[PDB]
């Protein structure tokens, strides 16, 4: 039944008070900073890297392999980007969690307002 | 957990099924749990003086280093603690203890210990002078447990010898964290001195640390284990 389904799937994951709230946006935001300050160490636009990181997260083959016929295929137009800054010292590689954590947590925040 | 509830075990922290991990906190799997959104942190910072010490030989406990407890001394007969110099003077509790800040105008001519029990004669900030009276023990006088003594000095008169010191204590103060505010550092980690440690909505309600400290989180909003 679709009709119960989603009430039964959304009432499922609770709900976030001002605490868990502020902390999810400012999650978000670090990553999304965190996406800019990445911009400038390959030089790839801050929309790029930015679904570079949906990649891994929340799908692995499934977000790239069928908007029609032609996107930006896993081997090809990602892999590249994919292994690329993968390569960085410290000060960069640490920006890459901030982005992953902060890409979880805006799905997270809107789970929890549906 | 409500508020004011401390957990015990500490964050990062592997935990039994059953083991409590608070007063009402009771764990049903075997993981290790994590703090979440820590309610207040305590710092406890370092602090740091070389004070001179003088007490009589003949009841004076040999030492070079004095751990907290460690027994300074004897002290046979209660005695004086006379001052070797002329000034204003200072009273820093120490715990158990004290400390004389002795400075000619502004600045210090000297730095002066008080042990667990010996008491201070002096007013801080008191009109004093030279072989006064400072302090006096009744005798045993352990170092306090809050504060290491590193680093002893040996120099003798005959018979009241006089020992400088390098001595390194804490002060823990705490700081309650806010909705505005997340813990940036992690538990138990060595902190330098004037850093931020919570970063907040506005930079004010941001905690910069005010000396060289250590971080330490307690009574948390939740914690679970995994």
């Amino acid at each position: 039944d679709p009709v119960r389904q989603y009430l039964h799937e959304i009432g499922q994951v609770p709900l976030l008070t001002l605490e868990e709230e502020i902390d999810l946006a400012r999650k978000v935001e670090e990553g999304m900073e965190a996406i800019k300050k990445l911009s400038e160490a390959t030089g790839l636009d801050q929309e790029l890297i930015r679904e570079v990181v949906r990649a891994k997260i929340l799908g692995t083959a499934r977000i790239q392999k069928i908007p029609g016929l032609k996107e930006k295929p896993d081997p090809k137009t990602v892999e590249e980007v994919d292994g690329k800054l993968k390569s960085l010292p410290k000060e960069l590689k640490r920006y890459l969690h901030i982005a992953r954590e902060g890409e979880a947590a805006r799905q997270h925040l809107i789970e929890a307002n549906l | 957990l409500p508020a004011g509830v401390d957990a015990l075990v500490k964050d990062g922290e592997e935990v039994v099924k059953g083991q409590e991990l608070a007063p009402g906190v009771v764990s049903r799997m075997d993981g290790v749990a994590l703090y979440r959104f820590p309610r207040r942190v305590r710092v406890d910072y370092l602090r740091k003086e070389r004070a001179a010490l003088r007490i009589p030989l003949s009841a004076w406990v040999e030492k070079e280093a004095y751990r907290p407890g460690e027994v300074l001394a004897e002290l046979s007969e209660p005695y004086l603690f006379r001052a070797e110099e002329s000034g204003v003077v200072e009273l820093k509790d120490l715990a158990e203890g004290h400390l004389i800040y002795l400075r000619q105008e502004e600045e210090v001519v000297a730095r002066y210990f008080l042990p667990a029990g010996m008491t201070p004669l002096v007013v801080e900030g008191e009109i004093v002078e030279v072989g006064q009276p400072l302090a006096e023990g009744k005798g045993l006088l352990r170092l306090p447990r809050h504060m290491t003594a590193k680093e002893v000095e040996a120099e003798e008169e005959g018979d009241s010898v006089h020992l400088t010191l390098f001595l390194e204590w804490t002060e823990p103060k705490d700081y309650k964290v806010a909705p505005h505010m997340n813990v940036i550092v992690p538990e138990g980690a060595k902190v330098q001195a004037g850093e931020k440690i919570v970063a907040a909505i506005d930079p004010e309600e941001e905690v910069i640390a005010e000396a060289e400290g250590v971080v330490h989180l307690h009574e948390p909003a939740s914690i679970l284990v995994v």
